[PDB]
C-alpha cells in the first residue's frame, strides 16, 4: 500500500518468418558432350529428319 | 600455299566421316595459312584505312600496314 505503481506498456512482435525454406526439388541431367578428341561412334541414331 | 586439306566425308548420314579426328587437319590449315604472313600484314589491301584519327600514334609496328591520314588536319 506504500508504493508509487505506475504502468507502462511492452510489445513483442514474434514474426515467424522461416517457415517454408523447402529447397523444393533438385534437379540433374546429364550430357554426352563434344570435345575435339571425340573418335570413334558406335553405329548412330536419330541425327536428321 | 596450295597446301590444305578439306576434312572428311563432306555429305549425309553415312558410316565415313573424320573420327573427330579431322580438327588436327583443320588445325593444320591455319597454322599453315597463318605462317602465310608470320608477322606480315601489308596496309596495301586497307592501307589508306587507318589513320584517319587525329594525331594518330598509328602503331603498325612489329608488322602491320595501317595508315593515310587521309583528311590529313592529322600531323599524323
Amino acid at each position: 500500500v506504500g508504493f508509487g505503481f505506475i504502468a507502462i506498456t511492452l510489445l513483442t512482435m514474434f514474426i515467424n518468418v522461416g517457415l517454408t525454406l523447402k529447397h523444393t526439388e533438385t534437379i540433374i541431367n546429364k550430357y554426352k558432350n563434344y570435345k575435339w578428341d571425340s573418335g570413334l561412334p558406335t553405329e548412330y541414331a536419330d541425327r536428321i529428319a | 600455299m596450295k597446301q590444305n586439306i578439306n576434312i572428311g566425308n563432306v555429305v549425309d548420314d553415312g558410316t565415313g566421316d573424320y573420327l573427330r579426328k579431322g580438327g588436327i587437319k583443320i588445325n593444320e590449315n591455319f597454322d599453315e595459312l597463318y605462317y602465310e604472313l608470320g608477322d606480315g600484314d601489308v596496309p596495301y589491301s586497307a592501307g589508306a584505312w587507318k589513320t584517319y584519327n587525329a594525331s594518330s600514334g598509328q602503331t603498325l609496328t612489329a608488322e602491320w600496314g595501317k595508315s593515310y591520314a587521309i583528311n590529313t588536319s592529322s600531323g599524323r
